[PDB]
């Protein structure tokens, strides 16, 4: 198992639904290990797992929410208004 | 037929489950909001006109007599043809209580009657879709419960690149 | 029809408790219904005396309150950061260790921006234990 | 007055026969009222037909004009007879308050039922048609004494206490009307004595510019609805 | 301040006389008018309807004061970002082989 | 009377008050945890097993 | 390169400056009261009268001051 | 920081959390129960009261379409500038 | 998040029980203008110009426990927040605001447009207008900001002051049996004659801030009221 | 307001009233504090914390 | 003679003072209380554990995740959840045991 990389460095260029789906992915993942070590140890898993799978359930609620702007007239002039060919160059300009 | 408790439900997990929402979803909530739109215009205009035959003469008078503010000359003949058709002939001027009722009873009515209708319109529209959502709102109809996390139940379409949860 | 809107629907005798109440008037009345008790909008009395019983009053009861509830809060904190991190790592201590932890607590308090800072910093070459002591 | 289990059982007894009663002297009342605006319409002035506007000089809002928007029909007495008139301004009480009920009922449904429990209890908001005897009769006309009584000083003081804060008399005659208009009901009045603070008053407050909270002391005064 | 009298008809002065942001508004420029607001503002002013250049204002600050500028705060459109997240327009729909539940009847 | 016997008993409830805000009741949320509350979740849902 | 730099005594100095504030407040009130002798002693009849307004003037003046040994204190405590 | 700390209020004594999922359910659970009666007819002013209002303000965030991204309002840490999730 | 607290006013609400149990003449008044407003005889108001009488009241009286109380060392001012004082301010304002707006009466707004017509409608007036609605909100924003900030700068400095006499009387009064005695003692009655200062300013400024709060409120509701002349 | 009441002229008539027997007490209370705190925090035997260095409020809230 | 002040019952003269006397106020107050309790009724777990405990977050006993525990724990046993659902865990079931015996 891998799990993504969801740190500041590696989420600043990357689209809000690759983020929250990455980290629904890892609380899965973890949920999973948890899951698997419990059963290793036979002891019952709602003793164990009930932390990984609250964050499971916060992790689904964030990415249930969220959905991707259809992209239309209006909202295809809105970004053709505000991204002009100046700002692009600003933007490409500025280290920051 | 009482549509809104049932819908509540149904929008409330809607925007909990926002993701799934698919450009049919929205073409029904914008012609909503549209229809709703149209609905405050029409009863608002239904408020105007009421409002307007139960005025006063003399309110009439002061208000579509001299003097004209632009003095274009359209303007003055406007004026004084809404003036001569209302006083023309007798109309139930009506004050307090009454105007009140005789102006907004109606307006309520007209509004909460197509608002009401339209409700049932879109609990149809949501019925009639081949999507998660009007699968949701069958069930909602059928159980009478809303089946939170159904999307990922019946495994929903997803991106192609969000299929790897689906993987088992 | 169930319930009376209007004050004058009473639900006891007039008599009812009458001592105490007249005691407990009595005692409200003596001090102030008086001509040199005049109120600044019900705020400020004019009679000397409460102001010379309220303040203490007030100032020892906030004291306790503050001493035992709520610097108390500051001091476990110390203790527990300073001495293993953990309350039982604490309790392994005497109580002559625990008032001495508690004491300098209080002397680093009366110091707070005038007194040295070598109770907080260490000094270069200083053998005492530093932060990754009990890491 | 207060509600009472008894008064509840009078007008629960009499409310379908108050009912019916009131719905005959509804349409009694329409055919009265009818022949009065007709009238009103046909040989009032053309200020009062027109309803002309008269507004306050400070903020501009209208309101009732005595002079202007309040005519006395001299010769109604050809079409409409005393107690006839007497007949719709005893039907306009019991409408009004009859009305409130109604909208309230409309408003809430079903659950009005309870306050309408309330309502039955006490015979301040009843309609007078909901009495089928003389004694029932009484204590209806024991009630609206009550909340009259209830109601009156309230708007007697703040008449007085306003005008007089921030205004006093010019001579002496309006000093001893103003005086005697307030005074309690055990001393005896003499009209002319007490006329002339008409017109001081109008110099103050005419009827055009009645404050709003001394319209609410005057309507319960006048058993008439306010919520 | 002072109490308001509203002008009697004979005291409003002439349209023509009022002037709109280059000049007077005459005969052949009347329907301009309608379009020039400094000419509307300085009728208003000449009619005393000053109300009709005071209200409106106020009263918007106070709907932004109020209603508009948390809601812009709360739920207001940021800025877009550079590289766009669009919608494939490809979630929601059912999957193949499902047998979705009949419709109230 | 009336407003003697309501302050006389409304003066002994917030003396009551007073003693045990200022001397008994701890405050919540303790470093060491030997006293007051933590805080809880309320409200959870029960018996609701479409809900998950 | 991009670096994050965080510097911690900075606060220090834009406290400082806040206090320069004071600087306009404390001459401000002074004025006040310069020119409420001059009109004490011009109509002393009105003394009390002029004291009053002196005050709310005071309190209308060292209101601003206030105002900018708040953010003084909100950045030193930060 | 110390000074400042003084500026507290003295007397908490217990706090409680609720999601606003659990309890928006709930309300609107209660909301049913109490507008379900066939005495309560729709066309009502104190149903519409009940109903319109809400209906409104959800099929205005149905409707939405933002080409910004706004982070869930319940995160575990809503703290750090540069990462909302 | 909910979170249960109570207020410090609990021996201040005892006392009030047991000391106003009956009844007694009030004759100062913090702010006493909310009941003269006019002054000239024959003039009277037809709005309701004294409905802020009985909240100018309340709002002194809370205020007063609170804020006077709290130069008591280890008293709490509970509500003590920038967006709780913004909240009153708020309420009052809006509504009194709201009071007028819902009066339907647009002339009472030709005020607002400043000047006269000889000046320029849209370049001069105009923009006189927009400044004035703009200060009006202004007034709300800056009557809870200099609330807050009084208190919060009064307490800071005195809990300063506090902790370094504190730290001087404790850890230095040794020197009165030392040769450098008179140091001390001069120190010593300098902090004194602070703390007296500073607990007189403090009790000033407090009356002060309220007097002021209430008079904000009340210049809102006289910038439009107009009065009628008997006759 | 600070209108009247019982004013003692000098310390020995403190007790002729017992609310100001009570402020005399509080009083004594309060000044007495400090020469108690003189005695035990510069006390010859108070020594400082060993582990004063381990953790302190400032690297705490920074 | 009646007056509300001196002959109505607290809660009534409660009523009417809000309702005849400061009705705008009391609609206004009810307005910021709606507006405080939808937009200022929140607080994240990083947000509580930088300024929510009086002398600091005790991260030695980290209550907070004590409480979701107890919480999540909670849940799972009234609800009947079934946490080894593969939405929960993004896998099989009988992948799950392959990974508990390879761990
Ligand atoms: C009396 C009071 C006095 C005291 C006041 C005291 C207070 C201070 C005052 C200031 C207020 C303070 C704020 C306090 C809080 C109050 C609440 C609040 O602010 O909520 C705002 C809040 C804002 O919404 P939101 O929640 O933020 O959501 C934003 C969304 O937009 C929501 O979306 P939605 O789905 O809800 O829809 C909303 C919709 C609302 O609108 C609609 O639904 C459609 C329109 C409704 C019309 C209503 C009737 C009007 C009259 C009809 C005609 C009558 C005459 C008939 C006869 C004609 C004969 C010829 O608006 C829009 O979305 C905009 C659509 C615009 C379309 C424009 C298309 C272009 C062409 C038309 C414009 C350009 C024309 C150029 C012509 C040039 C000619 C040369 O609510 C709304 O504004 C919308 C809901 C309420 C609508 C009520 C509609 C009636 C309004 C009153 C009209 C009449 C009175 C005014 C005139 C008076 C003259 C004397
Ligand atoms: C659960 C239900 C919820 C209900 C919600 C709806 C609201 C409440 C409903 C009603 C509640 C009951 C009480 C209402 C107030 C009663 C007032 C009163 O006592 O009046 C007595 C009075 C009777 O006395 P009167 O002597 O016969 O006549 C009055 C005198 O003339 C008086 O003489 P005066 O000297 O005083 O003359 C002045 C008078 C002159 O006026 C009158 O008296 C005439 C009647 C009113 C005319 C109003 C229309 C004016 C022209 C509008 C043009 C709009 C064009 C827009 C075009 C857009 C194109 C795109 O007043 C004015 O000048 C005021 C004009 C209005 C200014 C409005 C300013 C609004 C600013 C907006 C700020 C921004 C808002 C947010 C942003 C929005 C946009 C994004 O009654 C009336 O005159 C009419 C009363 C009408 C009552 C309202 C009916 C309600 C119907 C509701 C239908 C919709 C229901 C929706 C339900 C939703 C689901 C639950
Ligand atoms: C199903 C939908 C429901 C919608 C929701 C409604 C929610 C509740 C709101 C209230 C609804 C009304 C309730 C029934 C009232 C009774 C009928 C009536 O008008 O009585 C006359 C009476 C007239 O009062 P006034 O002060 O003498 O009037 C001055 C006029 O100058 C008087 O003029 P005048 O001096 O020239 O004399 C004329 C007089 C001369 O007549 C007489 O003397 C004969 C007697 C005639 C009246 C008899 C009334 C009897 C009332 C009691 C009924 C029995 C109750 C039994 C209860 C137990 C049942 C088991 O005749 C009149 O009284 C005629 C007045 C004008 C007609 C008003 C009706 C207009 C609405 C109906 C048409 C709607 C069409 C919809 C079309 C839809 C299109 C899309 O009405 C009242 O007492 C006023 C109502 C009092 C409560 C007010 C509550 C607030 C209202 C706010 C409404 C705002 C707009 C709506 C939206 C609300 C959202 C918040
Ligand atoms: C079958 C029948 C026929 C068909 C139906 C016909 C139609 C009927 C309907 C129409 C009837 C109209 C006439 C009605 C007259 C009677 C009205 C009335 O009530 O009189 C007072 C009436 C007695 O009248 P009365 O003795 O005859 O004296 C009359 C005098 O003339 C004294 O008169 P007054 O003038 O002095 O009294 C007036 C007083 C009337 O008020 C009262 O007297 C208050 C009554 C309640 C007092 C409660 C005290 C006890 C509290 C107990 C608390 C709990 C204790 C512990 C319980 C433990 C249980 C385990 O004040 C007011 O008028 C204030 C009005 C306030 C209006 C509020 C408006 C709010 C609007 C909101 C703002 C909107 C702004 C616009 C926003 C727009 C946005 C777009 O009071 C009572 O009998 C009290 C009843 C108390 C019941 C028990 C306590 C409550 C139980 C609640 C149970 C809840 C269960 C469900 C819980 C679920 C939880 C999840
Ligand atoms: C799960 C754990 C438990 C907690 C559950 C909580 C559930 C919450 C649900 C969700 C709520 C979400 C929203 C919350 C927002 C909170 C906001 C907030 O706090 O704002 C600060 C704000 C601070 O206000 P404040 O300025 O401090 O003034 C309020 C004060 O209450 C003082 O103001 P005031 O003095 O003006 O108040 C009027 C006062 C006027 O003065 C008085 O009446 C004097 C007394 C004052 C009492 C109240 C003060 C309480 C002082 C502290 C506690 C006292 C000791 C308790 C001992 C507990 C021992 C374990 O009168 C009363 O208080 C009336 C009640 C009197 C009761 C008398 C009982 C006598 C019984 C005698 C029995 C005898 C039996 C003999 C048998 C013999 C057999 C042989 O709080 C409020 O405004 C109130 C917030 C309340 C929100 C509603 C909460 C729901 C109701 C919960 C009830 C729980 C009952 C079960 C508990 C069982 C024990 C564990
Ligand atoms: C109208 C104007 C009113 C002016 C009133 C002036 C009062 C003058 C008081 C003189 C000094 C009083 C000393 C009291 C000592 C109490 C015991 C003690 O140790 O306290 C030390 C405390 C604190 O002293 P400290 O800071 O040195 O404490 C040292 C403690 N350590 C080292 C642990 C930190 O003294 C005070 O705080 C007293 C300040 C009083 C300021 C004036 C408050 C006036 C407002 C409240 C009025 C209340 C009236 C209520 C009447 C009823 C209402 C219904
Ligand atoms: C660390 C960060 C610190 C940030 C600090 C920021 C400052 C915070 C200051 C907080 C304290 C001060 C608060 C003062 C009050 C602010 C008020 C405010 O702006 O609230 C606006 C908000 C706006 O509400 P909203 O946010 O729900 O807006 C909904 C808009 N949509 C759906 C598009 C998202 O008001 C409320 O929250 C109350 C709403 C309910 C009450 C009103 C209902 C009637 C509405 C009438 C119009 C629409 C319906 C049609 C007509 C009626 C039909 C019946």
């Amino acid at each position: 198992f891998h799990f993504h990389d969801v740190s500041n460095d590696a989420i600043k260029g990357m689209p809000p639904s690759e983020a929250l789906h990455k980290h629904l992915e890892n609380a899965q993942l973890a949920h999973r290990i948890c899951l698997a070590k419990a059963l290793k140890a036979g002891e019952p898993p709602v003793e164990k797992c009930a932390l990984t799978w609250g964050e499971v359930l916060i992790r689904y609620q964030a990415w249930s929410e969220y959905r991707p702007p259809f992209q239309d007239s209006v909202a295809q002039a809105k970004y053709k208004k505000y991204w002009s060919k100046k700002r692009q160059e600003e933007d490409d300009k500025n280290p920051f | 037929t009482k549509y809104e408790l049932k819908m509540q439900y149904f929008d409330e997990w809607m925007i909990r489950w926002r993701k799934f929402q698919t450009e049919s979803d929205w073409e029904i909530e914008k012609g909503r909001q549209w229809w709703r739109r149209f609905n405050m215009a029409v009863s608002g205009a239904l408020f105007c006109g009421l409002v307007l035959y139960t005025s006063g003469t003399a309110t009439l008078k002061r208000q579509y007599g001299l003097p004209h503010f632009f003095d274009i000359g359209v303007d003055g003949q406007a004026k004084e043809t809404m003036l001569k058709t209302l006083t023309s002939r007798w109309r139930y001027t009506p004050q307090g209580y009454g105007r009140v009722l005789i102006t907004g009873v109606p307006t309520y009515i007209l509004f909460v009657t197509l608002e009401h209708y339209r409700e049932r319109r879109r609990m149809q529209q949501y019925l009639q879709q081949n999507t998660v959502f009007g699968e949701q709102m069958r069930r909602l109809l059928s159980t009478g419960k809303i089946e939170e996390y159904l999307p990922v139940n019946i495994k929903a379409t997803l991106p192609a690149s969000q299929q790897a949860i689906y993987n088992y | 029809v169930l319930f009376s809107t209007y004050r004058s629907s009473r639900l006891v005798s007039k008599e009812f408790l009458h001592g105490p109440v007249m005691r407990f008037r009595a005692l409200g009345e003596y001090y102030f219904q008086r001509a040199w008790n005049g109120t600044l909008n019900w705020a400020l009395p004019g009679e000397y005396r409460l102001y010379a019983v309220m303040i203490p009053f007030i100032y020892f009861y906030h004291r306790w309150h503050n001493d035992h509830t709520l610097d108390r809060d500051h001091v476990e904190k110390a203790m527990i950061m300073r001495w293993g991190g953990t309350l039982e790592d604490v309790r392994k201590l005497s109580a002559k260790d625990q008032l001495r932890v508690r004491c300098f607590t209080d002397i680093e308090k009366l110091y707070s921006a005038y007194g040295p800072k070598d109770t907080y910093l260490q000094p270069p070459g200083d053998t005492l234990p530093g932060k990754d002591f009990y890491r | 007055m207060q509600g009472s289990w008894s008064v509840l059982k009078k007008n629960c007894s009499n409310f379908f026969p108050g009912l019916l009663a009131f719905a005959q002297q509804t349409q009694e009342a329409y055919g009265i009222w009818l022949r009065i605006y007709n009238r009103q319409q046909k040989y009032g002035p053309t200020d009062f037909v027109e309803q002309s506007e008269t507004f306050s000089p400070d903020y501009h809002k209208r309101f009732h004009s005595q002079d202007k928007n309040m005519w006395v029909d001299k010769e109604l007495c050809t079409e409409v007879s005393q107690k006839e008139v007497a007949r719709l301004m005893t039907y306009k009480l019991d409408m009004w308050r009859m009305a409130h009920c109604a909208g309230a009922l409309l408003a809430t449904g079903g659950y009005a039922i309870p306050f309408g429990l309330f309502w039955l209890a006490n015979d301040t908001w009843v309609p007078s048609s909901f009495n089928l005897t003389g004694e029932e009769l009484r204590a209806w006309r024991e009630a609206q004494d009550l909340y009259r009584y209830r109601s009156a000083p309230s708007y007697l003081t703040d008449t007085k206490w306003h005008f007089d804060f921030h205004a006093y008399p010019w001579n002496e005659t309006q000093e001893r009307a103003w005086d005697d208009l307030f005074e309690k009901n055990d001393v005896r009045r003499d009209p002319k004595v007490v006329r002339p603070a008409a017109e001081m008053y109008d110099g103050f407050i005419k009827f055009e510019l009645i404050r709003r909270k001394s319209l609410r002391h005057l309507c319960r005064s006048m058993n008439i609805p306010t919520f | 301040g002072e109490l308001f009298v509203r002008p009697k008809l004979e005291e409003i002065p002439p349209a023509d006389q009022c002037r709109g942001f280059f000049g007077p508004l005459n005969d052949s420029l009347k329907f301009l008018r309608l379009l020039d607001i400094k000419w509307m503002m300085n009728r208003a002013v000449a009619m005393r309807r000053e109300y009709l250049i005071a209200t409106p204002t106020l009263f918007t600050f106070i709907w932004m004061f109020t209603w508009k500028g948390a809601v812009i705060y709360f739920w207001g459109d940021r800025a877009p970002p550079r590289r766009m997240d669009w919608n494939t327009e490809e979630t929601g729909r059912l999957p193949l082989g499902f047998k979705p539940t009949p419709a109230p009847l | 009377e009336i407003q003697s016997r309501k302050k006389y008993f409304q003066t002994l409830g917030y003396l009551v008050a007073f003693i045990y805000l200022y001397f008994l009741m701890p405050k919540e949320k303790s470093f060491s945890g030997l006293s007051g509350p933590d805080g809880h979740w309320i409200m959870l849902p029960k018996g609701r097993p479409e809900l998950f | 390169s991009t670096v994050a730099i965080s510097v911690q005594g900075l606060h220090y100095v834009g406290t400082g400056l806040a206090a320069i504030a004071l600087a306009g407040v404390g001459l401000g009130i002074g004025t006040i009261f310069g020119n409420l002798l001059v009109a004490c002693a011009r109509q002393p009849n009105l003394t009390k009268m002029l004291f009053n307004y002196a005050i709310l003037g005071f309190a209308l003046t060292e209101a601003i001051g206030l105002f900018a040994l708040m953010l003084a204190f909100l950045m030193l405590f930060s | 920081s110390n000074p400042a700390d003084h500026f507290r209020p003295n007397l908490k004594a217990l706090t409680l959390y609720a999601e606003r999922q659990h309890y928006v359910d709930r309300w609107l659970h209660v909301k049913e129960r109490w507008l379900a009666p066939w005495y309560l007819p729709w066309w009502s002013p104190l149903f519409q009261l009940g109903t319109w209002y809400s209906q409104r303000s959800r099929n205005l965030f149905l409707v939405e379409n933002h080409l910004s991204y706004r982070p869930y309002k319940f995160r575990r840490n809503d703290e750090d500038r540069n990462n909302p999730y | 998040m909910f979170l249960f607290f109570f207020c410090d006013l609990f021996w201040l609400r005892l006392l009030l029980c047991m000391y106003y149990c009956v009844w007694s003449r009030l004759c100062f008044i913090v702010y006493f203008n909310c009941l003269m407003l006019i002054f000239d005889f024959l003039l009277f108001c037809l709005f309701d110009l004294y409905l802020f009488v009985g909240l100018c009241l309340f709002l002194l009286l809370w205020f007063m426990l609170f804020n006077l109380y709290s130069l008591i060392l280890y008293y709490c001012i509970t509500y003590l927040n920038l967006y709780l004082l913004f909240c009153i301010v708020f309420l009052l304002y809006i509504a009194f605001l709201f009071l007028f707006c819902f009066l339907c009466d647009f002339f009472l707004f030709n005020n607002l447009l400043v000047g006269d017509s000889f000046m320029d409608v849209f370049f001069i007036r105009f923009l006189l207008c927009f400044l004035e609605c703009f200060s009006l909100l202004c007034r709300c924003l800056s009557t809870f900001l200099r609330l807050f900030c009084n208190l919060l700068s009064s307490h800071f400095l005195l809990l300063m002051f506090f902790d370094f006499f504190y730290f001087i009387f404790v850890f230095f009064f040794y020197g009165v049996f030392c040769y450098w005695f008179i140091l001390f003692i001069f120190v010593f009655c300098f902090c004194l004659l602070f703390y007296v200062f500073l607990y007189l300013l403090d009790l000033f400024a407090a009356i002060l801030q309220l007097f002021i709060f209430c008079n904000m409120i009340l210049q809102l509701i006289m910038d439009f009221l107009l009065f009628l002349l008997f006759v | 307001m600070l209108l009247g009441g019982f004013v003692p002229r000098r310390f020995s008539q403190f007790n002729r009233d017992p609310c100001w027997m009570f402020f005399i007490f509080s009083v004594g209370f309060w000044l007495g504090e400090y020469p108690a705190m003189m005695i035990k925090y510069n006390a010859r035997d108070l020594v400082y914390d060993p582990h004063r260095y381990v953790w302190s409020h400032h690297d705490d809230h920074h | 003679v009646y007056t509300r002040w001196k002959c109505d019952r607290l809660p009534v003269f409660q009523l009417k003072l809000f309702t005849q006397e400061y009705p705008m106020h009391a609609a206004v107050g009810i307005f910021t209380i709606i507006f405080l309790w939808k937009h200022m009724s929140h607080c994240s777990e990083e947000t509580e554990r930088k300024y929510g405990w009086w002398a600091g977050y005790p991260y030695w006993r980290d209550p907070i995740a004590r409480r979701n525990e107890t919480k999540y724990k909670q849940m799972i046993i009234n609800n009947d959840v079934d946490i080894t659902h593969p939405k929960w865990t993004g896998c099989s079931v009988e992948q799950l045991e392959e990974l508990s015996r390879v761990v």
